[PDB]
């Protein structure tokens, strides 16, 4: 078309299903999409501590033109009021295009149905002067990576929703023989109560705790991170969707959360300042 | 371990720190409500804290309840005999499948079956969540179907209420009457007070012979402990100093214990007391007996009791007041310089130091002419909310009118026009017009056209009388808001018949139930 | 709209070239035309001094008709203020990206790269309301503007004062607004005799809106008499309301001769007629000041007299009581 | 019906009294395309409302005089409910939001804008009784309302002083001041009115008797001059008694008390009086001044006391507008006049 | 006075599924209602004025519903007015409904008594059984004077300056098209007021508009809408408004719209009966302008 980026598809399930992985972060927060050749990205950032970043390949949109050759790509800003919704949805096949002409100009996405067609814009904002790629993962020190399946993280996660979780905890541990160990703590108004994995392949695949250096695998040490549930809940969502999770911690103690369902989100959240004495020997009691 | 003021409970009616007269009062009345079919139904009690409302509602209780309690056939729950004389409310009990606001509700619809050889005395001392509009509308919704409920047998209800300030907190902003005072006045309403089955009676402070009486009796309880530490000897003026600090026996028991338990020499004291509002103005007015410096007593009364202070109802009782200092008798230049100065202080916008501007002034001014022999009149609270009731009552009156007139004559007017010249100068033309009519009619029946405008003057709906009431000076809302609506409501059908132009007939024709 | 709206409402300034005695600020907002550099402004000045013309002539001159509609967000007294609005909605619209400019308007019009958030009478907003403004006012400064109109500047909070370029409003009189009037009253075929339109701009006090209104009201009269005389002082006087000069030489002559029960007398007669209190307390301020037949003891007290009088009035007080105790407080001095 | 009412001018012609202002609003008429604001100012009971109707009668026929009347519910910031009742003819409005005290400026912002938006080509007119008891924030709301609408709606407000009225109204309203009728024009209109009822009369001198007891206010004096005729049996003497408001002889019942006893237990006596007439409703400020010049017609004061009087009467008036209670006030003007005279 | 009514769900289902809607509607709007019951047809009623603002809800049902209408009053055409609670009318009209559900040919018997147990209150003894259990039901109801009857009246609108718009049926082709446009916009969170549009010359077209600071949505139509024997025909309206004419869409099929400018919306439905052919029951919904133009 007759603009800068114009993209159109039919595969509305999977763009309303990939997007509606971005409620849990609030209705007052704002949404950045960059557009490039690559395809979407989606970013949201939440009271500076967690982060989503959810991508959307070419391969998936039927036709993607891109003729903004003068930058590599674009960053736009959209407030999300009820835009969760807008993009939601009977037996006649929907056609979703996107349309966007340069800053300045509205974010158009129009539905067309066989005898219904429906516009909405959205006007765009001034881009933050806040960075919302300063949280990030370094991957020279690692302190522990785990495979997990969708499925039992987010069964998990509805549990420790359901008893009203109000902090968490992330329990990694490498021994001998094959043990693997990851649990989450979560400490509400029930006490201190434990959900863990098994050490079935199926579920709970494949584990390191290298200790910080991404190189050396080390038996014995346990990495413990302290998370407010508000952002680790934030996921849960995401989580439903998922067929794979990848996590890892660092030495730094921010949590990276790959979900793969070819939609790709990648999550970053940061640990509290501190542990208490009492969760501690809690978790020692727990964890013998 | 255990606190003294619950180990030294008392054990009989006989050791309850209260007045004999008050417990006269207590046993008659609640003996009164126990009868198969009692005329008051709920027994409110208010008080000061740890003025033993709940003690000796208990301590009757224990005496009263197995006297009428009906004795059962093994119908009781367990092998005891139900030990229960006593039923009070939990505010913090939260069930799973029931809302908030719902509580009390599941509480009292039980609490009616505990009658005859269930009977147990209702006590309600923890109040529900009254802070909350919701709740408290529901509070005295319940409390009102109770008292015109109509099941022949009912369980005496106790309600005991705790009358404190609140103190000004930052989370609230609201300025309502419960958010100033947790009273029975901004609990409960005037339809409930008023009840004619709702007995309310009044607890004063323990007065100093009972607390000097029960603290004495409580140190010689514990005698070794005192003449170890040697305390003995010096125990009666630390009553004494108790005795004249509080009249909360709770408080007063807690400061003994403490100062008993101390090994070496901490000074005494008791938690504060709110000065009342008569107490208050007495202080501003006469002065206080313990201190003679006046700027440290406004300071403290400033500090202490800065909520009844800043209200501009105290400022009117102190207008209202300032006349009984001599029964009137004294120079006028004071009472000018005093109302001057309330006046100025009306414009301040109701900042505290124009307060602290109106009190001392009237302090000062006081003290200026204070000499012994000195005779005073009576306290009153001022009458501003007779003067808003009157005004409310004529305002409805002129909305009549003013309708009255629209309808019936195609005439609009201000309120204001009715409030000066109207409402005297119309009804007395409507009664004079009135009287003519009665007369001309007589006059024809004994025997129009000449007097058709006399004629004209309906009596059943021209208003005749004085808006207000005549001015009495140098010689209820819901009925009149009623007449005016069916005023209205027969305006608006002749209205209608001319731009055309009953109950007994229901009774008349009862409905036929015929299959 | 020709002959179908007020003269006020007919003549309102549509480009600032036209706006009459506002050139130390006229100028300033004309050289911005093409600078893409307008600051935060506060216009603060008497009424009907030419503040929400000025502003919204500049808006027409640099967004159009139809980039105005998109540029510029407009808020008064009439409208809710409140200060959850001014958190979300003049945030919001503070950080919103100025829409595209088409090739029309670049083509005629300058289409600024910021937009407009214009907050007339801003005097009647809270002073946490304001509070609120003052960073948002500087975050978004490179997409937004502010505008704040007032005629109090004092009720403005000294950090809003400090974050905007202040202008202020001078009054008009015949010697800063005659050609407007004159121009006005050509266009209209409004006839009067020399010195008329001088008069009403006097008697308006430094407001051309009241200048305007009374020569439509002088125009009217003269067309209903159809008499082809021009238009004198004395109908523009009797129109404004202000006294005769014989009812106030006649309260001079009362005043003079001190006595409570004539003077409250005459007092009650004159009020009984419908005059201003203010009207008169002016004339008698100018009656007394500029006379040279009274001492210089006189003229202080006099002075402060009619301050606390004058001070009084404009809090709303009985009119009838406070002429009798300025007569009764002048007569006694 | 009230002889007030049934002998109101339905038409500008009608009116006998100020011709001035009859021309005025004649020469306003004449072009009814281009009138702007009106703001009339004057003394009560002049018949400013019976002029405005006249004009809107001679402007958009005889519809206005037809009025209906329909209620408008408010809801406020707090949702709490407002009834105003909303006084509508086909060609114009009434209201009338100073019955609603201090949200007055909700009817402004609800109701004229709403209305002001809609298109009715003419305009709509639009009434205001009570001009003077507007708040300032309504006033201040007013302003671009005026302003931005003047296209469909033209505003008329009456008021009987304008020092309550903020600048910026003044500025955007066209003034017109409205006389009182004098004593020998009441005295015609009441020869007219007992003319045509039939009534006796003996000599004219009554009526002039009547006018002086009202002293410019029309409806009182067709209201007592009804009363005494009813009175008397339809039949006026020279010796019959002037009928004056109660409150009126209460004041003066007062001033009289004051002028005997000056103490403190005098003072304590007026609060009561003092209370009965604000529980009827009587505006503060007008007590006062009635207060004020009741005490002032006393022969024994001095000319010292007449003007210590008057001084305390101002400050107290000042005191009244810029304070919320209003006891204090009047209590304090009053026991400041009793130590004066003392 | 007496009141005697028969109701079998088996027979005429339409009108019993005119029954149901009415019951529902009017019990998803208020609390109470008003029942006139005259000797030609049933009148519902749910209005603000009781014993912009909300809209008025009138349902028309003829006598030859019920099986058994014996309806005898000593006031004119023997009418009978009653206030009624919406919730106890509609509980048991969930039961009636579930019975017969689980299979019945039982009849609802509705008669009015008087309550000496308990402006005269009474009571409707609605009583019907179930393959046996004897379900009866004892509902409140306060009987209303002549005149307060006489005070609530049909909102008149005028016919000059509207236009109706004639909706495809639910049964149709277009009807799950049309009924997914009526309800594209009862998805959206913060909406609240949306903006009805009309446009003529597809004869004409119907948009639902929503204008924001930040939003803009628009729903256009490109189905073939029919006018029933200028362009600029637009009305705001609450989401509540627009969900009840939704819900009332999907049960009828001659579906009629209509959009006074700035003034109001009129959503009229009536249900066909074969046979000349029998009184039309009808049902009105008056919208008024939420915020108007
Ligand atoms: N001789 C005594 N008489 C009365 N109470 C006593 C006595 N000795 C100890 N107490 C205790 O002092 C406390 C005060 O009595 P309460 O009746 O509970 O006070 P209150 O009237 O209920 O005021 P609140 O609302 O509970 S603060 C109770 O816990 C009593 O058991
Ligand atoms: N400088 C000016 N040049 C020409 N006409 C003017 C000027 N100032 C005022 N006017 C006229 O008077 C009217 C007053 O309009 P405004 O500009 O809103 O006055 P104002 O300064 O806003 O007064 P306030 O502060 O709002 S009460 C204009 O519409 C013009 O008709
Ligand atoms: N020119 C006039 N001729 C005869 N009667 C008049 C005239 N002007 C006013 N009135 C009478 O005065 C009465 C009250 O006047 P009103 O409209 O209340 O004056 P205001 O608006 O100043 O209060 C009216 O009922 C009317 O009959
Ligand atoms: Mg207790
Ligand atoms: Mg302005």
């Amino acid at each position: 078309l007759a603009n800068k980026f114009s993209a159109s598809t039919v595969h509305l399930e999977h763009i309303t299903t990939a997007l509606s992985c971005l409620t849990p972060f609030g209705s007052k927060d704002d949404v950045l999409i960059f557009i490039d050749a690559d395809g979407l990205s989606f970013v949201r950032e939440n009271n500076h501590v967690i982060k989503i970043q959810l991508l959307l390949s070419r391969e998936l949109f039927m036709s993607y033109s891109y003729r903004n050759e003068t930058e590599d790509h674009m960053k736009l800003c959209v407030k999300i009021n009820h835009i969760l919704d807008s993009v939601s949805v009977s037996d006649d096949i929907v056609e979703c295009t996107l349309s966007y002409d340069g800053h300045g100009s509205p974010f158009v996405l129009i539905f067309e149905d066989s005898f219904i067609s429906e516009r909405v814009e959205y006007s765009t904002y001034l881009i933050k002067d806040f960075d919302t790629n300063g949280l990030e993962l370094d991957r020279e020190r690692i302190s522990f990576e785990a495979i997990i399946k969708g499925e039992a993280l987010h069964s998990a996660l509805k549990d420790l929703k359901e008893i009203g979780c109000k902090e968490c905890y992330v329990y990694a541990k490498t021994e001998a023989n094959d043990e693997n160990v990851f649990a989450l703590i979560s400490k509400s108004q029930l006490g201190f109560s434990k959900i863990k994995l098994p050490s079935n392949r199926s579920i709970l695949e494949k584990l390191q705790v290298f200790d910080g250096d991404s190189t050396t695998v080390i038996d014995g040490f346990a990495v413990i991170g302290f998370f407010d549930f508000t952002s680790f809940d934030k996921i849960r969502k995401s989580t439903k969707i998922a067929s794979k999770v990848l996590f890892r911690m660092d030495v730094h103690g921010v949590l990276s959360v790959n979900i793969l369902s070819g939609i790709v989100i990648e999550v970053c959240m940061l640990e509290k300042e501190s542990i208490d004495e009492a969760a501690q020997t809690e978790i020692e009691l727990l964890m013998e | 371990g255990e606190q003294w003021y619950e180990k030294f409970k008392p054990n009989c009616l006989e050791q309850v720190a209260i007045h004999k007269r008050k417990l006269k009062d207590v046993q008659e009345a609640l003996d009164a409500m126990f009868l198969p079919n009692a005329k008051h139904r709920i027994l409110l009690l208010s008080g000061p804290s740890g003025c033993s409302k709940s003690t000796v509602i208990k301590e009757l209780s224990k005496i009263l309840v197995p006297k009428y309690r009906q004795n059962s056939n093994g119908t009781s729950f367990r092998s005891t005999p139900n030990e229960h004389k006593v039923t009070e409310f939990r505010g913090d009990c939260i069930v799973n499948d029931l809302p908030q606001m719902e509580s009390f509700s599941e509480f009292l619809k039980g609490a009616r079956y505990l009658v005859m050889s269930n009977l147990s005395l209702i006590l309600i001392e923890d109040l529900p969540n009254v802070f909350h509009i919701d709740t408290r509308r529901r509070f005295q919704q319940l409390i009102l179907q109770w008292l015109y409920s109509s099941e022949p047998l009912l369980p005496p209800l106790v309600i005991c209420i705790t009358e404190c300030e609140i103190p000004e907190n930052d989370n609230n902003y609201r300025k309502f009457g419960i958010d100033y005072t947790f009273s029975a006045e901004t609990i409960m309403n005037k339809e409930i007070l008023m009840h004619p089955r709702l007995k309310r009676i009044k607890f004063n402070p323990i007065n100093s012979t009972l607390l000097k009486k029960h603290l004495k009796f409580i140190c010689v309880q514990n005698m070794k402990m005192l003449k170890e530490k040697n305390k003995w000897n010096k125990r009666q003026e630390v009553i004494d100093y108790i005795a004249q600090e509080t009249g909360d026996i709770r408080s007063a028991i807690t400061t003994l214990q403490f100062w008993a338990t101390s090994s070496g020499s901490l000074p005494i004291s008791t938690r504060e007391s709110t000065i009342s509002y008569f107490h208050a103005i007495g202080k501003v007015i006469h002065g206080s007996h313990s201190t003679n410096n006046d700027n440290e007593m406004i300071n403290n009364l400033f500090e202490n009791s800065n909520n009844l202070l800043s209200k501009e109802d105290f400022k009117l009782g102190i207008l209202e007041n300032y006349n009984t200092f001599n029964k009137g008798e004294f120079s006028i230049s004071d009472a000018s310089s005093i109302v001057d100065c309330l006046s100025e202080c009306d414009n301040m916008n109701g900042l505290p130091e124009s307060n602290e501007y109106g009190l001392r002034e009237v302090r000062k001014t006081f003290r200026n002419i204070s000499k012994q022999g000195h005779n005073h009149g009576t306290v009153y609270f001022p009458r501003e909310w007779k003067v808003r009731k009157l005004q409310n009552s004529f305002k409805v009156q002129a909305e009549d009118w003013l309708n009255v007139s629209l309808y019936k004559y195609n005439a609009v007017h201000s309120f204001r026009n009715i409030t000066l010249e109207f409402g005297y100068y119309a009804p007395l033309i409507r009664k004079c017009q009135s009287y003519k009519k009665k007369y001309i009619l007589y006059y024809l029946k004994n025997l129009m056209d000449k007097f058709s405008d006399i004629m004209k003057v309906e009596n059943g709906i021209d208003v005749v009388d004085r808006i207000g009431g005549p001015i009495e000076a140098l010689s209820h809302l819901e009925d009149q808001k009623k007449e005016r609506d069916r005023r209205l409501r027969m305006l608006i059908d002749q209205y209608e018949r001319n731009v055309m132009m009953e109950e007994t007939s229901f009774n008349d024709d009862p409905i036929v139930d015929s299959d | 709209s020709l002959a179908q709206q007020p003269w006020v409402e007919k003549y309102r300034p549509k480009n600032l070239d036209e706006v009459t005695a506002q050139d130390h600020a006229v100028t300033v907002l004309k050289k911005t035309l093409k600078s893409a550099n307008l600051p935060h402004m506060l216009f603060y000045g008497p009424p009907g001094t030419g503040k929400t013309s000025t502003i919204l002539a500049l808006t027409k001159e640099l967004y159009g008709p139809d980039l105005m509609k998109s540029r510029i967000l407009e808020l008064n007294a009439s409208d809710e203020r409140g200060i959850s609005i001014v958190r979300e909605k003049v945030k919001n619209f503070a950080r919103l990206t100025v829409s595209k400019p088409s090739k029309h308007d670049l083509e005629n019009y300058p289409c600024p790269p910021y937009k407009i958030i214009i907050l007339d009478e801003a005097d009647s907003m809270t002073a946490d309301a304001q509070s609120a403004l003052r960073r948002t006012m500087e975050t978004y400064s490179g997409v937004t503007r502010f505008c704040l109109i007032c005629n109090y500047v004092t009720r403005i909070i000294d950090p809003l004062a400090s974050r905007c370029s202040k202008f202020r409003f001078k009054a008009l009189d015949a010697s800063n607004a005659i050609d407007r009037l004159r121009f006005i009253s050509e266009q209209e075929n409004v006839k009067c005799d020399d010195g008329v339109l001088e008069r009403i701009l006097d008697i308006s006090a430094g407001d051309l809106r009241r200048g305007i209104t009374l020569l439509q009201s002088a125009s009217k009269g003269a067309q209903y008499l159809g008499d082809g005389k021009n238009i004198t002082s004395t109908q523009v006087e009797e129109l404004a309301g202000v006294v005769p000069h014989d009812i106030l030489i006649e309260i001079v002559e009362k005043v003079k001769s001190g006595d409570f029960d004539e003077i409250k007398k005459y007092v009650n007669t004159f009020m009984k007629s419908g005059w201003s209190a203010a009207s008169v307390v002016n004339q008698l301020h100018e009656y007394y000041i500029t006379n040279d037949n009274f001492d210089t003891n006189f003229k202080n007290q006099i002075s402060w007299l009619l301050f606390t009088t004058d001070s009084r009035l404009n809090n709303g007080t009985n009119e009838h009581i406070q002429l009798l105790n300025l007569l009764v407080k002048i007569s006694q001095l | 019906s009230l002889w007030v009412d049934k002998y109101r001018p339905k038409s500008l012609n009608a009116l006998s009294h100020n011709e001035e202002l009859t021309n005025f609003l004649k020469s306003l008429s004449d072009q009814p395309r281009d009138l702007p604001h009106l703001l009339l100012y004057g003394p009560n009971g002049t018949g400013k409302k019976t002029r405005c109707m006249a004009l809107l009668e001679s402007i958009f026929g005889p519809g206005v005089y037809r009025l209906k009347i329909d209620v408008r519910q408010f809801v406020t910031a707090s949702n709490r409910k407002l009834e105003l009742n909303v006084v509508s003819s086909p060609y114009h409005l009434e209201i009338t939001p100073s019955d609603m005290g201090n949200n007055d400026r909700i009817v402004i912002q609800e109701l004229l804008k709403e209305v002001a938006q809609m298109e009715q080509h003419r305009y709509k007119c639009v009434i205001i009784n009570e001009a003077n008891s507007l708040t300032k924030d309504a006033q201040a709301a007013l302003r671009r309302t005026m302003e931005k609408y003047s296209k469909n709606i033209r505003l008329i407000m009456v008021c009987d002083s304008m020092s309550p009225i903020i600048a910026p109204i003044k500025s955007r309203c066209l003034l017109i001041r409205c006389p009182a009728p004098s004593d020998s024009e009441i005295s015609t209109i009441l020869s007219d009115v007992v003319t045509n009822e039939r009534i006796q009369l003996e000599t004219k001198d009554i009526l002039k008797r009547i006018a002086q007891a009202s002293n410019g206010n029309l409806r009182v004096s067709l209201l007592m001059l009804e009363s005494m005729a009813l009175n008397n049996e339809l039949a006026l003497k020279s010796s019959s008694p002037i009928i004056k408001p109660d409150w009126i002889i209460v004041i003066h019942k007062l001033t009289r008390k004051i002028v005997k006893e000056r103490s403190v237990n005098s003072l304590i006596e007026c609060r009561a009086v003092l209370y009965d007439l604000l529980a009827h409703c009587i505006p503060a400020n007008i007590i006062l001044k009635e207060l004020t010049f009741s005490l002032l017609d006393v022969e024994t004061l001095n000319t010292t006391n007449k003007s210590s009087i008057i001084e305390y009467s101002s400050v107290f008036d000042e005191r009244l507008s810029l304070g919320n209670k209003a006891i204090f006030h009047l209590e304090g003007f009053i026991a400041k006049v009793m130590c004066c005279l003392d | 006075m007496k009141l005697k009514l028969i109701v079998n769900g088996c027979e005429a289902p339409d009108d019993y599924k005119l029954l149901r809607t009415t019951i529902n509607t009017v019990a998803s709007l208020r609390k109470t209602a008003i029942l006139r019951f005259n000797s030609e047809r049933l009148t519902i009623i749910s209005t603000p004025k009781s014993s912009g603002d909300t809209g008025q809800l009138w349902c028309t049902i003829p006598h030859d519903v019920f099986r058994l209408y014996t309806v005898i009053s000593a006031r004119e055409l023997n009418t009978i007015t009653m206030e009624c609670n919406c919730d106890s009318l509609l509980s048991v009209f969930k039961r009636y409904d579930r019975v017969m559900n689980q299979g019945s040919s039982s009849n609802m018997t509705i008669k009015l008594q008087s309550m000496p147990e308990w402006n005269p209150i009474c009571a409707l003894g609605i009583t019907f059984e179930e393959i046996v259990i004897m379900h009866s039901f004892k509902v409140p109801v306060k009987l209303l004077f002549r005149a307060q009857d006489t005070r609530i009246q049909e909102p008149m609108i005028n016919y000059i300056q509207l236009m109706m718009y004639k909706l495809p049926p639910i049964s149709g082709e277009f009807g799950s098209a049309f009924h997914g446009f009526i309800r594209r916009v009862e998805r959206y969170s913060n909406v609240n007021h949306i903006h009805l549009m009309g446009v003529k010359k597809d004869d004409v077209e119907l948009k639902i508009i929503v204008n924001e600071l930040d939003w803009h949505l628009e729903i256009c139509w490109n189905g073939p809408l029919d006018s029933v024997i200028s362009s600029t025909h637009e009305v705001i309206i609450r989401c509540k408004d627009w969900k009840v004419c939704s819900k009332l869409y999907a049960a009828f099929e001659e579906v009629v719209l209509a959009i006074s400018h700035d003034e109001s919306c009129v959503f009229h439905c009536s249900l066909d009966r074969g046979s000349k052919p029998r009184e039309r029951g009808q049902i009105i919904y008056y919208i008024a302008r939420s915020k108007g133009l």
